[PDB]
RNA sequence: GGACGCCCUGCGGCCGCUCAAAAGACCUGAACCCGGCCGGCCGCCGGCCCGCCGGCCCCGUCUCGAAACACGGACCGAGGAG
RNA sequence: GAGGCCCGCCGCGGUGCUGACGCGCAGAUCGCUCGUCGGAGCCGGGCAUGGGGGCGAAAGACUCAUCGAACCGCCUGGUAG
RNA sequence: GCAGAGGCCCCGGGGGCGAAGGCGGCGCGCAGGCCCCGCCGGACCGGCCUCUGGUGCAGAUCUCGGCAGCAGUAGCCGCUACUCCGCGCCCCGGAGGACUGAGGGGGAGACGGGUUCCGCGGCGCCUGCAUCUGGCCGCGGGUGACUCGGGCCUAAGCGGCGG
RNA sequence: GACCGCAGCAGGACUCCGGGGUCAGCAGCCUCUAGCGCGGGAGCGAACGCGGCUCAGGGAAGUCGGCAAGCCGGCUCCGUA
RNA sequence: GAAUGGACCAACGAGGAUCCCACUGUCCCGAGCCGCGCCUCCGCGAGCCUCCAGCCUCGGGAACGGGCGAGGGCCGGCCAGC
RNA sequence: GAGACCACCCGGCGCGGCGCUCCUGUACGGCGCAGAGCCCUGCGAUCGCCUGAGGGACGCGCCUGCAGAGCGCGG
C-alpha cells in the first residue's frame, strides 16, 4: 500500500496464462486507467503477482480508492 | 479408580499426578524416604536434598548408585540426591497439604505423609541412532506419583 | 533449483498449498477424531518427487 | 529481549560486520522498540547505536624493523631461511646488468 | 568409499516427471518411461505384476465418460440408437 | 464430553457434577510385568498343623545311549501343521 | 630453460602403525606416518556401452552398501531320500 | 472340549429379578473336563439328539503384538572456551578472555532439497542436558529483468527419413 | 551449516573472491576483516586406557623381524668414494 | 637354462633379505608428570544376551557337571577393577 | 599422614599475613668518565654499582588480622 502511494504501483494477482501487454489491455479497460510498466513473477505457490505502474498522469492513490484497496 | 489407598474414614489429604516427566526410580525412592515424615520436617527435609545437605536414601533401586557419607544412618550405604523428583515431590505435597487442611480443618502439624505409591507410566520413545546402520531407542521412564497425608500412623 | 521449470515449479507449488492442517470448524462439521492430516509432509525428511 | 533483529539492520546501515556494530546498554527499551532501518537510523543520531574502529593489528614494530634491516642488521645467515637464488634470482641480476 | 562416500557423491536426478503417468519414472537421458512406458503409443502392461497393473488402469480414476455413457445405456441412449439404424 | 466451590505464584490438584454407570477418551480389560499396604520364607510330590522329615537333574528332540561341555528354548498373549 | 626429473602445499592415492574405534563419528571413519604432485596428472557437467551382456594398464576386479554372472516381478507355495 | 447346521426343551428352553466374558473360591469326574457360589461386567447364551468342520499347542534360529531382568547400567571423550553482570535461559545486551586463521567455523554461486527464507506469537512435539532458543510449532507475508541466465546455436551424441 | 548417506551421522559433496607479519613460499605458526563459543554440565584428581613429555648408566643385549620411538634436517661455505 | 627367454644392476622402488655407524625406555628395569576419559554427582538414557540356576573337590556318567552320588565351604545386599 | 566412591585418621577448622628456611640467580628503575662505534649531546647490543638482589613457595615457627565447636539430624 506504500508502493501504491510512492511507487504508484498496484499489486494484482493476475492469470498465469496473461502476458504483460494482456495485462496492460486489462488493466486500462477494466479500472480505466492509463498504465505505464507491469513486472510478473510467479508466486512460489503458482500465482502470477502483477506490479504495474501507472502512467505519472494517473496518480495510484485514486485508482486505488475506486477498488478500495 | 486411579487412587491406590482406600481411605475408609481415614481423613487424609490426597493429591496426585499422571505421567509426571520424571524418572520412574529417581521419584519413587524420594517418596519412600518421606514416608512416615512430619509435613514440615519432610518439606525441610525435600529442600535439604535440593541443597545436598541431606541425601534420598535408595533403598530399591540402588545399582550403580554411589555409596555416600549422608546415607550412614538410613542403613543403606547407597543414596544419591535426586533435584527433578524433589521438585515434582514437594509439588505434589504442597496440593495434599492444602487440599486436607481445607477440607478437613486439620492444622500442619497433625498431617503427617502416609502413602506413597508410584507407579511407571507409558513414556516418549526417541529413536537413538548406532554403528552398522542401527537404529536404537530413548524411550523415557514417567511416573504417576500419588502423595496422601494422613492424621497420625 | 534456483534455475527451476515453471513445470516443475507448479508441481512443488501444490505441495506447498496442499501440506495444510485440517481446518478446526471442518473437525466439528464432520466430528472427525481424527485431526492429524497424515498426508503432511516436512522438507526435512520427506522427499517429494523421489 | 532478542535484540538479534535490530542488530542484523544496524549492521547494513552502519555498513559494517555485527561484530563492531555495540549498543547503548542504557538503551534497551528504544532499541526492542525498534523494528526498522530508518529507526535504528534515528538511534544512530542519538549514538545509542554506534560501530568501533576496525582496530586493525599495529605495524609500529613490523615498520622497525623494515627499518633496520635497512640498516643491515636482522640480515644473517643463520636469518636466511631460502635458498640465495630465491633471495636473490641470477637471473634478475643479469637481466638488471 | 563403497558405501556412505559413494552415496554422497549423488547429486543427479536420473528420473523424472512422466507426462502421461505423472510418476518419478521417466528416465532424462533415456527419454522413456519406466512405469508408463512413454513415448510408446501403447502403454506398459505387464501381467507378470497383477499388483502393477491394478496400481493404474480403469477404475482408478475418474472413469468419467465410460460412467456417463454406461449409465445412458441404461435409459435412452438405446433409443437413440434405434432411432439412427431406422432412416436416422 | 464434565455444574460448583476450594486452594495453588501458577501448573495442576482437590472435591464433586452430568449419566444407569464414568463408560471421562473411552465396551469387556486376561496373561506377562510392576508400585503401595498387609502377610510369610519360601521349586515340586507325600505325611502331618505347616515347617520339619523323606523322595525328586531340564524340558522337547534326534539318538545304541541326554542332566549333558549336542541342538532349540528370556517371558506372556493370540495365530500355527494329514 | 629441458625433463612421463627430484623435494614439497592443496589435490589425488592409501604404506605402515597391525594405533584409535570396533553394539563405531562411520555397513570402511579418524589420527600421525606415508606414495605421488606438469605427468600415462586430477576434477565437474553432458554423453555412449546392459546382464552370460558391458567394461577391465587383468584384480574374475567393476557394473548404486550385491558380482567366478546385477536387480525387480513372475513361473514358484520349484524340488529335497 | 470347540465353532457353526437341523431338531427338541408339555402353556413352550435360560436372560437388565443381569447374557456372554474376566477374577478368586468350592463341589463332582481316573482324567480330558464340568458344575455351582461370590465379585466385576453389560446383552446375549445354551443342554440333549442328528449333522458339519478352517476343531484342542510349551517348542518349529515359529509368525505378530506386548513387555521384563540386565539398569538408573553402557554411554552423552571430535572441531582449544568460557566468564561476570543485567531480570537472564545454552536466548539477548554490555564488559572481558579465546577460537575458525583469506585451500576460513568468511562472503557468494552451479547442483540437489522445495519454502526450510522473513516477521509476529508460542513451546504440545522436536532441539539426543536444558531452553524464555531454534532451522521446531501456529499465523501472516516474501522471488519484479530489453541488457544477467534460460530461450538461441551447435559439440559429443540423439532422434527423423521414400523405405 | 537445509544436499546425500535411517540422525542435530569426528562420512562424502563442484566452483568463484582471496588481507598482515615471520618466511623461498598459497608451507607451518600467530593475526586484521568477517564469522563465532559446536548431542549438556559440576566435582574429584584411584587403577587402567587414550594421546603427550621426560628419564641416571648402558645402549637392541628386546623382538619373528630396530615394530615403535629416537637421530638427521633450513641456509651459506668447504669437502665429496 | 636360453623371447615356456638365459646371463647382466647404472638409475629407481611405501618391493623382499643381511650387516655396520649413528641414535634412542626396544630392553635391563622401570619411574615421575601432564591433558582427556574412567570414578562420584545433576539432567538424560539404550544395546546385547537370557531352560532354569549361578561355590567347590572327587566319583560315576554321550568317557571335560552348576545341578547327579559322596564330602567340604557358604547371612543377605552392592561398588571399583579384573 | 588417608582416599575411585566410601571408609580410615584427626578437628572450633580454615582463609592471608609475618618472621625462618629454601628454590632461582642479581628485579624495575636510577646512576657511570663503562661500551664497539656512529653522531652531536644525540644513538647504542650490552657491562659495573644500589643487589647472594628481587621474585616465588604447598616445609617450619607464630597471630599480629578475620574467623572458627548447628537446639541440623538421629539415638
Amino acid at each position: 500500500t506504500t508502493q501504491i502511494e510512492k511507487n504508484n504501483t498496484i499489486v494484482f494477482i493476475v492469470d498465469r496464462r496473461a502476458s504483460k501487454p494482456e495485462i496492460r489491455k486489462a488493466f486500462e479497460t477494466v479500472f480505466e486507467t492509463k498504465v505505464a510498466r507491469v513486472n510478473t513473477l510467479i508466486t512460489p505457490l503458482g500465482l502470477k503477482k502483477a506490479f504495474i505502474r501507472l502512467a505519472p498522469d494517473v496518480q495510484a492513490m485514486d485508482v486505488a480508492s475506486k477498488m478500495g484497496l | 479408580v486411579k487412587y491406590a489407598f482406600k481411605s475408609d474414614n481415614l481423613l487424609v489429604g490426597k493429591s496426585r499426578r499422571d505421567g509426571v516427566k520424571a524418572s520412574f526410580k529417581n521419584t519413587y525412592s524420594t517418596c519412600r524416604a518421606i514416608k512416615g515424615m512430619g509435613v514440615k520436617r519432610a518439606f525441610a527435609y525435600l529442600d535439604n536434598v535440593l541443597n545436598h545437605k541431606e541425601i534420598v536414601p535408595f533403598f530399591k533401586f540402588y545399582k550403580g548408585v554411589g555409596r555416600h557419607s549422608q546415607a550412614r544412618g538410613s542403613g543403606t550405604d547407597k543414596g544419591r540426591w535426586p533435584e527433578k523428583s524433589v521438585v515434582v515431590v514437594k509439588d505434589i505435597l504442597k496440593q495434599a497439604v492444602s487440599n486436607a487442611k481445607h477440607a478437613h480443618k486439620k492444622e500442619e502439624d497433625e498431617l503427617y505423609v502416609i502413602s506413597y505409591c508410584v507407579n511407571r507410566a507409558r513414556g516418549r520413545r526417541r529413536r537413538t541412532f548406532r554403528a552398522h546402520g542401527r537404529i536404537s531407542k530413548y524411550e523415557s521412564q514417567p511416573c504417576h506419583v500419588e502423595l496422601i497425608v494422613g492424621p497420625k500412623p | 533449483t534456483a534455475n527451476k521449470t515453471l513445470s516443475r515449479k507448479l508441481r512443488l507449488a501444490k505441495k506447498t498449498k496442499t501440506n495444510k492442517n485440517i481446518p478446526r470448524w471442518v473437525i466439528a462439521k464432520d466430528h472427525l477424531k481424527k485431526t492429524w492430516n497424515y498426508k503432511r509432509h516436512h522438507w526435512r525428511r520427506s522427499h517429494l518427487k523421489l | 529481549a532478542n535484540l538479534r533483529l535490530q542488530k542484523r539492520l544496524a549492521a547494513d546501515v552502519l555498513k559494517c560486520g555485527k561484530r563492531r556494530v555495540r549498543f547503548n546498554p542504557a538503551h534497551e527499551k528504544y532499541i526492542e522498540q525498534a523494528s526498522s532501518r530508518e529507526a535504528i537510523r534515528s538511534l544512530i543520531e542519538s549514538k545509542i547505536i554506534a560501530k568501533l574502529d576496525i582496530k586493525g593489528s599495529s605495524r609500529g614494530r613490523i615498520r622497525a624493523r623494515h627499518a633496520a634491516k635497512r640498516l643491515g642488521r636482522h640480515s644473517g645467515h643463520g636469518k636466511r631461511r631460502g635458498t640465495r637464488e630465491a633471495r636473490m634470482p641470477s637471473k634478475t641480476l643479469w637481466i638488471q646488468r | 568409499s563403497k558405501g556412505t562416500a559413494s552415496f554422497g557423491k549423488r547429486h543427479t536426478r536420473i528420473h523424472g516427471s512422466c507426462r502421461r503417468c505423472g510418476k518419478h519414472s521417466f528416465h532424462l537421458q533415456k527419454h522413456e518411461c519406466a512405469s508408463c512406458g512413454y513415448p510408446s503409443a501403447k502403454m506398459r502392461r505387464y501381467n507378470w505384476s497383477y499388483k502393477s497393473l491394478r496400481r493404474r488402469t480403469q477404475g482408478t480414476g475418474s472413469m468419467s465418460h465410460m460412467r456417463k455413457v454406461y449409465r445412458a445405456y441404461n435409459s435412452g441412449t438405446l433409443k437413440a440408437n434405434a432411432r439412427k439404424y431406422l432412416a436416422k
